[PDB]
């Protein structure tokens, strides 16, 4: 389509509205109520442009550009006098009640309303009457509420209710007294409530965790990074000030997370700022602890390692690819062990084998929203892979989108689309041990043990393809539900099968692979998604290595007298008694970590590693995309005593000091080249980001905004002499504002969005090819593997049905978005949000034990008799007890395990 | 602690039968609770939402949108005097002054014995017979300030 | 009408099914706007909707819907009974049929009369409404409600 704007010809998409077409062309139209992810509603009336039918038309008519299609032959004027006056009048009307709050408002300098007030040129107040006011609500620990600043743009309710399917936010009242919030005080229950702070164009909804230590956006040092709290790999922009991680903003990745994070990623960063973190290497001598610098630590550790007969390494899925590889080079390939348990490793390598050998395409997170039917097997996605649950909700809304497209309704007219669809949606079938948060939109929910969920999957695969192995002993009611699922999946043009390692059973993954294979054999465009546990679970699985049990028995037999543990607490993947005994038997334990873990009470050496905010590296997400995260700040800029290095830097220098008696701190690209030379399956991590020599016209990429303040005062209490800005030899970013952050710069890694006149998160418009699309020079990250030409065979290992047996309780995993991830549960803001510890019981089993709701029961697992209050679970199948995985004392390796001597005590 | 009575619940379900979506019975469910109890208390929002299967935020948005759904306690009789343009021409201000003098309250307030709640309302669709006002279900036309104390006395 | 077979199932033996319900409002003026009426009928806050699409193609619960005034629907049965040609020859004006017109506010006879389209406002004010009341001089008038 060809449009004319102010006498200039432009080529646009005719299926787009005029506002998104003109913003994609770089033109400036002020707007409030429209969002790229939410569609157009025409509420705020800010986006007015004058429209003409012909070129020889001079009268024109003001229209909403967000509500007007960008068809062929339209003439519009943005800079028309009447349009400019009306847009200024809309800003002035919004200003009549707006509080005088900018100095004490957390949105200031990041506020879309400030930007549009300036953009329209409204700076003179002539309204002289009173401003309306509102009381605020308590919305929980994450979101602060200030309704005085509301402009009634309806973005919050549209996002929260229509997009995120939340139920506890709404709009109340009437004419000029419209109120946006909850029906009463309480915590916002959506797992994606944190996106309101960027969705709201004012300071009504603000980040309370950032508000505790608030700084303005210009004072922030940003870097492009990857969220470390699960395996999805959402792109984040962490920002720091005065040596502490202040905020996590969404970094737009049009392929992965686009505009949205989940609340675990947004608010679970507080472990970075814990005061008990190791900042220096510490060596234990008897009961004394001596702080070493980097060289003495390397020399002493290398001497003890040279004296040792066998050194083994225990990696972790928390650590990056480079750190795990550096440990593997330090100890040797045959002496390297992944830090996860044997069953966890078996499930992870099976998921990897399905992904890169099953012949079925694995979609990126944005691509999930385009699928026509979803079957989730075993994986409680909202608690383990939350952004996948948000994307699945969008895929479910696809049916209303299709019905509206059949009636020639434009895809941005979201209200008409929702009116046409009503309650119709694409089929979603979820299986879990209990109810899920997806059950409100699920066509069916199967609450069953993991063996029974696997058997349901095997039956679905057999009914789709008779060559798949059959399962006998299916009830006619379950058979009818199976035929419902089969008729839904067979009629889908794009079916999606989601599973993962979190269900704790190999057979659930095998059944999901069988269903995907059966759908592929019918010639369907089937996708498969596997949800891993940690940020670099897939990278550790690709790298491989022995299980934690093998490392523990090597230490226990005495064959290994030195162990180097990298970023692993070892209690999440094995019994703490066995781990403590094995680590006490070893004469040398070295722990390279950034968090104060329990295994440093027996560590002879503790290397203060960097967290993700102080390190660079590569992580592999659940769909096999290698993504580079960059260091945010130098921790030694303020505290010169801080010796906190990247884990791969520590281990590379340790290997160098062990071999040639000399210290080599190396560079990141050298380690990356070593990875891609030694491990060919990880060869794609070279292209995840350009190397440290990359420039934009000779200049590096800036980590902080050009108006970054306080350079000659922020360290002045320590010393009046300003030091050099810390140097970044590892990456293409500079630790200063003396660099490039132009929206037209040819790069993919954008540390933060800012454009002149656009200080808010709406500045991401200028960094995209089209608004709501891709970053204009490609999204960062690269897939490690393609879809294989040939698939796998059917897994014939159909399990028998679950049988309750007396005195033996099967542990059903219950994951929590706040609590089940180790580092984010260490954050202090998550303690209020985390549930109280509990044990779930069936009503029949609780009646058999003579136990009511709330009473404490004691059970023993591996010599640990722990007590827990009882919560009654209606949906949990009898013969099981529900346990919160990943909490204090409940390791996720307990998923699928058994229990003895469960009695009331 | 709010509990819907059997009559309220049966009336709400019978109104749920009238539409193809149970959400369409939200306004009349609020009206049923208001008719039984004078107004809609806070727990009634969650009870009605649970019956209709829609969120409590939607029910409260409906209840606070519509002016005749009372989310604050009112008196035994709600006086609704029209303050629109034809009754303004016909002199509703004298009627409002007479009501304020007799009841010793302001609009939007309730008398201290809980008998009357005085409220302005939009045009009652009786403009040829103005000025008009509405006690609970009865409309009174051709009002004069002298007839106000007598006509208020028949609502106990 | 339901008792005497005029509503419900098999109306007049024609096989046409029609259920008529009465939805009483909760007092907002914006609920009379047709799309806000549709939203209020669906049990939502009575905000209006953008058009297109008009309610004729996707209105109440996404279905085809027609919203018509009380007086329009009261006009249709006389058209169906007395014919189109009778309705066209009610008056010699561009607007066909009869309209309920009236005058209100300090006139001698405020009220409501059915008149053909094209009768002057002075005819309604003096002949039907009786003119202004005694001691009052005519200053202005609004023809069609508060929004004119
Ligand atoms: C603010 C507003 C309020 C309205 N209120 C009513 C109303 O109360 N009754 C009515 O019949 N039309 C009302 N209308 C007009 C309707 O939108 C619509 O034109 C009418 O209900 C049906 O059209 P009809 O005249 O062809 O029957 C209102 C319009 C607006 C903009
Ligand atoms: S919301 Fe924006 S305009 Fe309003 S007080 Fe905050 S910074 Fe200022
Ligand atoms: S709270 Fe924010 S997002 Fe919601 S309507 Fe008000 S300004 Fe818009
Ligand atoms: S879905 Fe996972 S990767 Fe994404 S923000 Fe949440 S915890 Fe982080
Ligand atoms: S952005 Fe178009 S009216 Fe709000
Ligand atoms: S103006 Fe009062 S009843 Fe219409
Ligand atoms: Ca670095």
């Amino acid at each position: 389509a060809t449009i004319h704007v102010d006498g200039k010809e432009y080529e646009v998409n005719g299926a787009d509205n005029l506002l998104e077409a003109c913003l994609s062309l770089g033109l400036d139209i002020p707007y409030f109520c429209w969002h790229p992810a939410l569609g157009s509603v025409g509420a705020c009336r800010q986006c007015a442009v004058k429209q003409y039918q012909n070129a020889e038309d001079t009268r024109g008519r003001l229209v909403m550009s967000c509500m007007t299609p960008a068809s062929d032959g339209t003439f519009i004027s943005i800079d028309d006098e009447e349009a400019k006056q009306f847009r200024e009048s809309v800003v002035e009307w919004l200003m009549t009640n707006h509080p005088h709050d900018c100095p004490v408002c957390e949105e200031g300098g990041n506020c879309h309303l400030q930007d549009m007030t300036v953009m329209t040129g409204h700076s003179f107040r002539r309204y002289r009457f009173t401003k309306r006011t509102h009381r605020n609500q308590d919305l929980g620990p994450f979101i602060s509420h200030e309704m005085n600043r509301c402009i009634a743009c309806y973005r919050c309710v549209r996002y929260y209710k229509d997009y995120a399917d939340g139920t506890d936010l709404g709009v109340y009242g009437a004419h000029d007294n419209v109120y946006f919030g909850r029906p009463e005080d309480g915590t916002l229950e959506s797992e994606f409530s944190g996106n309101l702070v960027e969705i709201c164009p004012t300071g009504v909804f603000t980040d309370k965790t950032h508000s505790e230590r608030y700084n303005r956006k210009w004072d922030m040092q940003f870097a492009p990074s990857i969220c470390q709290q699960c395996s999805i790999g959402c792109n984040i922009s962490p920002g720091e000030r005065y040596g502490e991680l202040r905020r996590i903003e969404n970094r737009y990745n049009g392929t992965v997370n686009h505009y949205f994070l989940c609340d675990r990623g947004r608010f679970g960063y507080g472990y970075v700022n814990l005061k008990d973190r190791p900042r220096q290497p510490v060596q234990r001598r008897g009961d004394d602890f001596i702080t070493l610098n980097a060289e003495q630590a390397m020399q002493g550790a290398a001497d003890i390692l040279r004296q040792s007969k066998k050194v083994i390494g225990i990696g972790s899925p928390r650590a990056s690819v480079e750190s795990n590889f550096a440990l593997r080079e330090l100890v040797g390939e045959e002496n390297f062990y992944t830090g996860i348990a044997h069953g966890e490793q078996e499930r992870l390598q099976l998921a990897l084998k399905v992904l890169r050998e099953g012949g079925i395409y694995t979609p990126a997170l944005r691509e999930i929203e385009s699928y026509d039917a979803v079957l989730v097997l075993g994986e409680d996605v909202t608690q383990t892979g939350a952004r996948v649950a948000l994307a699945v909700r969008q895929a479910v809304k696809g049916k209303a989108r299709e019905m509206a497209a059949a009636q020639k309704v434009a895809d941005w007219q979201i209200a008409a689309i929702l009116n046409i669809g009503q309650r119709a949606k694409h089929p979603l079938f979820v299986t879990n041990v209990d109810d899920t948060r997806l059950d409100d939109i699920a066509a069916w929910t199967y609450r069953a043990p993991v063996e029974d969920q696997a058997r349901l999957g095997f039956a679905i695969a057999h009914a789709l393809d008779n060559s798949a192995p059959a399962v006998d002993g299916i009830e006619p009611e379950l058979q009818s539900k199976i035929d419902v699922i089969v008729q839904a999946l067979a009629g889908a043009k794009k079916p999606l099968i989601i599973s993962g390692t979190n269900a704790g059973s190999l057979e659930v993954i095998q059944a999901a692979a069988n269903v995907a294979k059966a759908l592929k054999g019918r010639g369907a465009d089937v996708g498969i998604t596997m949800i891993a546990r940690s940020v670099n679970s897939m990278g550790l699985g690709i790298m491989g290595g022995g299980s934690l049990e093998e490392a523990l028995t090597e230490l226990e037999t005495g064959r290994a007298d030195a162990v180097v543990v990298l970023e692993n607490d070892l209690h999440r993947h094995a019994s703490a008694i066995r781990v403590n005994a094995a680590l006490a038997k070893a004469p040398l334990v070295m722990v390279v970590d950034h968090q104060r873990t329990a295994i440093m009470e027996n560590a002879h050496l503790v290397l203060s590693a960097a967290s993700f905010a102080e390190s660079d590296g590569t992580v592999i997400n659940n769909e096999g995309r290698a993504q580079r995260f960059f260091q945010v700040y130098d921790p030694a800029y303020y505290d010169s005593k801080t010796v906190m290095l990247e884990s791969w830097r520590w281990l590379h220098s340790l290997h160098s000091t062990l071999l040639s008696r000399e210290v080599d701190w190396t560079q990141l690209d050298h380690v990356i080249d070593a990875v891609v030379a030694k491990i060919p399956e990880l060869a794609g991590i070279k292209d995840a980001a350009p190397d440290a020599t990359f420039r934009i016209r000779g200049q590096k990429l800036a980590r902080e905004p050009h108006r970054y303040s306080g350079r000659t005062a922020m360290r002045a209490n320590i010393s009046v002499h300003e030091p050099r800005q810390p140097q970044d030899i590892d990456t293409m970013f500079t630790f200063s504002m003396e660099g490039n952050n132009q929206p037209t710069a040819h790069r993919s890694q954008v540390p933060f969005a800012w454009a002149p006149g656009w200080n808010s998160p709406q500045a991401w418009n200028k960094f995209q090819d089209e608004v709501g699309g891709k970053l204009r020079f490609g999204d960062p990250g690269v897939r490690l593997f393609e879809t294989s030409e040939n698939g796998l065979d059917y897994f014939t290992s159909v399990p028998a049905r679950f049988q309750p047996q007396d005195g033996k309780w099967r542990i059903a995993p219950y994951y929590h978005l706040f609590g089940s991830d180790e580092l984010s549960q260490r954050a202090p803001v998550f303690q209020s949000r985390m549930p109280q510890p509990y044990i779930k019981l069936n009503p029949a089993d609780a009646a058999k034990l003579g136990v009511n709701a709330g009473t404490r029961v004691s059970f023993s697992y591996d010599g640990n008799t722990v007590t827990l209050p009882v919560e009654i679970a209606e949906g949990l199948t009898a013969g099981q007890v529900g346990l919160p995985m990943g909490m204090s004392g409940i390791a996720p390796v307990l998923a699928g395990a058994h229990l003895e001597d469960l009695k009331e005590a | 602690a709010f509990e819907l009575s059997a009559a309220e619940r049966e009336a709400i379900e019978h109104e749920m039968h009238h539409y193809e979506d149970p959400r369409a019975a939200s306004i009349e469910a609020l009206k049923i609770v208001q008719k039984q109890r004078g107004w809609v208390p806070d727990g009634a929002i969650h009870a009605i939402a649970d019956v209709l299967g829609i969120p409590a935020s939607d029910v409260e948005g409906v209840a606070t949108f519509y002016s005749q759904i009372f989310r604050q306690p009112v008196g035994r009789h709600v006086i609704r005097y029209c303050d629109s343009v034809v009754c303004h021409i016909n002199g509703y201000q004298g009627i409002q002054a007479a009501l304020e003098k007799k009841l010793n309250i302001k609009p939007g307030q309730t008398t201290f014995d809980g008998r009357f709640t005085l409220l302005p309302t939009c045009c009652l669709g009786n403009c040829d017979k103005g000025p008009n006002m509405m006690i609970d279900e009865d409309t009174h036309a051709h009002l004069t300030p002298e007839a106000i104390p007598e006509l208020l006395e028949r609502y106990k | 009408a339901t008792e005497a077979g005029l509503l419900g199932k098999n109306i007049m033996g024609t096989g046409f099914d029609f259920e008529l319900f009465v939805h009483t409002g909760a007092g907002r003026y914006i609920c009379g706007e047709e799309t806000a009426l549709i939203n209020s009928l669906e049990g939502r806050r009575a905000n209006p909707r953008s058009k297109p699409p008009f309610p004729a193609t996707s209105g109440a619960w996404g279905k085809p819907t027609c919203v018509n005034n009380v007086e329009t629907l009261c006009n249709v049965p006389a058209i169906l009974a007395n014919g189109v040609e009778w309705y066209q020859n009610i008056s010699k004006s561009k607007d066909a049929g009869t309209k309920l017109m009236g005058f209100s506010g300090r006139v001698k006879n405020p009220g409501l009369w059915e008149l053909p389209f094209g009768t002057t406002a002075r005819e309604i004010l003096e002949d039907y409404a009786g003119g202004m009341r005694d001691g009052l001089k005519f200053k202005a008038w609004q023809p069609g409600g508060a929004g004119t």
